[PDB]
């Protein structure tokens, strides 16, 4: 069992802009228009 | 094969009125934030470590905390920033030279970067080479931070930002 801070430098970072994934949000997203 | 997160429908909600706020209203958040992501995981070591028996129950929670305030100063301006917050980032890094003082992110930003980072931590896990239960705790840590984030939701909290194939 490694913690976090011992994971730090292998979990790879991506360089990218941020997004919120379709599958876990695009229903909250759809209400959200509708506001 | 999916690395599981429960993050709860009110805090992804968060996240949802924040991504509106930003990429439809066209508002950054004022910098630094009134409640940095230092002081908000400070706060919850302070608080769920009087809550622990265990030694190694205390130490664990300490190796997260501190594993947390390093990822978000390496991912905050490499993967957390919405396209038009990038504006503002790169001035603060320009004030960084100039003052010629590092720039570190958990002393600036606040909560709600904080709950970005956590929405991308599974992707993020999904690609490392980790052992099984490390990711086990990684995950169970992050669901207690969240249920607590939740405790205290009220206190904390042209097109872009979805990325329709995930």
């Amino acid at each position: 069992e490694e913690t976090l801070l011992e994971l730090n430098n292998r979990i790879r970072v991506r360089k990218q802009d941020f997004t919120l994934p379709w599958e876990e949000y695009g229903e909250l997203i759809l209400e959200n228009a509708r506001k | 094969p999916k690395i599981s997160l429960q993050i709860p429908i009110k805090l992804k909600s968060v996240l949802v009125d924040d991504w509106e706020y930003v990429t439809k209203d066209k508002k950054i958040c004022r910098l630094p934030a009134d409640v940095t992501v230092e002081m908000v995981l400070n706060k919850y070591e302070h608080e769920v470590s009087q809550e622990l028996e265990s030694p190694g129950s205390q130490s664990q929670l300490s190796e997260y905390c501190a594993g947390l305030k390093l990822y978000f100063d390496k991912c905050l301006g490499n993967m957390l920033l919405y396209r038009l917050e990038r504006l503002q980032y790169d001035e603060l890094l320009k004030k960084s030279s100039k003052d010629q003082k590092p720039l570190v992110p958990i002393r600036i930003y606040g909560a709600i970067h904080l709950l970005r980072l956590i929405s991308v931590l599974p992707e993020l896990i999904s690609s490392t080479t980790m052992d099984l239960q490390s990711c086990q705790l990684l995950i169970k840590q992050t669901e207690d931070f969240l249920v607590w984030l939740l405790m205290h939701v009220d206190e904390y909290f042209q097109y872009e930002g979805v990325a329709l194939g995930m």
